[PDB]
This record gives structure tokens, C-alpha cells and sequence, in this order.
RNA sequence: CGAGAGGUACUUUUCUUUUCUUUCUUCUUCGG
């Protein structure tokens, strides 16, 4: 929910996290402030392409 | 060509963080030599944590071959800056282009550096 | 090994006790911290940037310990290094069976030459603790 | 040409380390 745009999903035949529709981002960083928030520092590392438009 | 060579350990970081988004200050006390040491070392791009051992290599070149200004490519965190101050239980006072070293220890073990000289630094945790 | 309080070296300014005692208790059990106590500068609004914290045991003391040594101990961006206190917080044995609840205990002294005991007064319902390392 | 009105026009113009004290209950010293 700390996404302001449908980035993150949750696969219901696993309960885990994916990603559907990458370029969807608009690069906000919510996602890894709250995870920086929440302790895991490391858990979500978005970078962009220098050479993909 | 290399004038120190040493296997240092840290001790304590200045922030003592994870996403600081600074320079850390660390402090590395060496083995068998009793060295103190002060460096500014990005950890959000070079991490280093407190517990962990690291060689550091001090070479005014990086040829190895001479040419005082093929090259040596086995660390990993290779920089460079100039000693501007000997000022002395000796201690070198090294700025790489504002990040600040303090490499103090005993006075036998530092004595080959001149004043206002240009040397690299090189790092490799193991 | 004498005591379990243990001092945190570097804690944020920012936070309050309960926020470190949700952290200490997801990161180690479930109520496993005894005592929390941030000092203050002021009356009730300015925190230092140190704490103590008293456990309940001595392996829940050592396993922090080693979390801390490791750097596995990450509180907002804060990495907490532990070290010994100068006291605990409470003056209280830590040991299950040496904190004596709901005793009887009476006073008095040997009446005759045998080894007998009048009692003056009795009192029901004391506590008992039995402090090794500080002698009493 | 003088009077009456409204308007532009001084904006922060000097706060200082942001690290300052609570781990407390502890031998008076000399000579008869």
C-alpha cells in the first residue's frame, strides 16, 4: 500500500510479492523509504536502464 | 614500488549507520603493528561493516614499472590525493580531494614519505 | 556475568521507550526486556543519546550481545552497540527460584535454654531476594 | 500652473556551537 501507483502485486498461489507492470513506477521513491523505515534496507534496489526508453 | 603494506581491522564508524547518505569516519587498528587509522570510506557504495579485516596498500604509482607520472588491478577500492602534513608516535595527514586520512603509528614504520607528495591508496576486503 | 543491565550506545533522539521495547522484543522474545530507562536532560522532553535496558536472563543478555557484535541490531538507520552499565536499573536478583513470593516471615529470638523461638510479631505475604553479587 | 486623493517603494537584516550537569550512599589530616 506504500505505492502510489500499481507496481507491487501479491501472488495468491505463493503469498508472495511480484512485480507486475515494470514501467509503471514514474521513480517516486516511496516503496524504498519504507522499507528503509521498516528495517531491511536492502530488500527493494530500483535502478534505471541508461540505454531502455 | 608499494611503501606500506598492512592488514588493518575497523573498529568503530562515526555515524554507525546503514542510509545515512554521508561519509564515514572509520577507525581501524591494525595487527602486528599497533596502527591507528583514520578514513572517510562511502559506504553506500563500498560497504564495510564493524568486524570485518581489509589489506591496504600506499604506492605513489600504479604501473609498477616505474614512470613516476599493466597497472595494478587486484583491489578494489583504488583512490588517490596528496600528504600535506607530517606533523608529529608519528602520524600522515592525507586529503583525497577532501576525503581525510589520519594513518598514525609507530615512527620507524612511516618514514619514507616526503611532504607534498602525490600517492594513491589502495584497499581490497579480502 | 554479574549483572543484565546493559547500556546502548548510540540510540536515536527521536524515538520513545516503547518504540525500543517493540524493537527489542521483535528482534529477541516475547517480554524478555525487564527495565527501559532513557535519560533525560530536561524533565520529560529531552532525551540523551544513550539508554540502559535490563533483561530477564543472562542468555537473552548474551544472545543481544552477540546480535550487537555481528551488527545485526538496526533501529532507523541506527546501528545499536551494546556495553556494560555501571548498576541495574532495579536491585533485583536474576534468578527464578531465589525470588521468594508469598512467605511467611516472624521475628523473635531463643527463649529458653533449648533451641526454641518466640515470635512477637508475624508477617504474611513478604518477598524475598536473595542479592548475590551485591552481598545482601 | 498650484492644491486634494490613492499607488510603487526597508526583504529576515542578526538566533547562536545543535555535543553544557545526575554512574548514585561513602575513609579529614597530625601528636600523646
Amino acid at each position: 500500500e506504500s505505492s502510489p501507483t500499481k507496481v507491487f502485486g501479491m501472488d495468491p498461489v505463493t503469498r508472495q510479492v511480484v512485480v507486475v507492470d515494470p514501467e509503471a513506477y514514474t521513480y517516486d521513491e516511496e516503496v524504498i523509504k519504507k522499507a528503509e523505515a521498516m528495517g531491511k534496507p536492502g530488500l527493494i534496489e530500483i535502478s534505471p536502464k541508461d540505454d531502455s526508453f | 614500488i608499494i611503501m606500506f603494506e598492512d592488514i588493518f581491522v575497523v573498529d568503530k564508524l562515526d555515524p554507525d549507520g546503514k542510509k545515512f547518505d554521508k561519509v564515514t569516519r572509520v577507525e581501524a587498528r591494525s595487527h602486528n603493528l599497533e596502527m591507528f587509522m583514520h578514513l572517510d570510506v562511502n559506504t553506500e557504495v563500498y560497504p564495510l561493516a564493524v568486524g570485518d579485516k581489509f589489506t591496504l596498500a600506499m604506492a605513489p604509482t600504479l604501473n609498477l614499472d616505474g614512470t613516476p607520472d599493466t597497472l595494478a588491478d587486484k583491489y578494489e577500492y583504488i583512490m588517490h590525493g596528496k600528504l600535506y602534513k607530517i606533523s608529529e608516535k608519528a602520524e600522515l595527514y592525507v586529503s583525497f580531494g577532501g576525503l581525510l586520512m589520519l594513518l598514525q603509528g609507530d615512527p620507524a614504520h612511516i618514514s619514507h614519505f616526503e611532504l607534498d607528495q602525490r600517492l594513491f591508496l589502495l584497499m581490497r576486503k579480502l | 556475568t554479574n549483572r543484565s543491565t546493559v547500556k546502548i550506545s548510540n540510540v536515536p533522539q527521536t524515538i520513545v521507550a516503547d518504540e525500543l521495547l517493540r524493537f527489542l522484543e521483535l528482534h529477541l522474545g516475547e517480554d524478555t526486556v525487564f527495565a527501559l530507562e532513557i535519560p533525560t536532560t530536561r524533565d520529560n522532553w529531552k532525551p540523551r543519546d544513550f539508554a540502559r535496558v535490563q533483561f530477564t536472563t543472562l542468555e537473552v543478555k548474551s544472545r543481544a550481545q552477540l546480535l550487537s557484535s555481528q551488527s545485526k541490531l538496526l533501529f532507523k538507520t541506527h546501528n545499536l552497540r551494546l556495553s556494560e552499565a555501571y548498576d541495574d536499573i532495579i536491585p533485583r536478583p536474576v534468578d527464578p527460584r531465589k525470588r521468594l513470593d508469598d512467605i511467611v516471615l516472624t521475628v523473635g529470638f531463643p527463649e529458653s535454654d533449648e533451641k526454641r523461638f518466640c515470635a512477637l510479631e508475624k508477617w504474611d505475604g513478604v518477598r524475598c531476594w536473595i542479592l548475590t553479587e551485591k552481598r545482601r
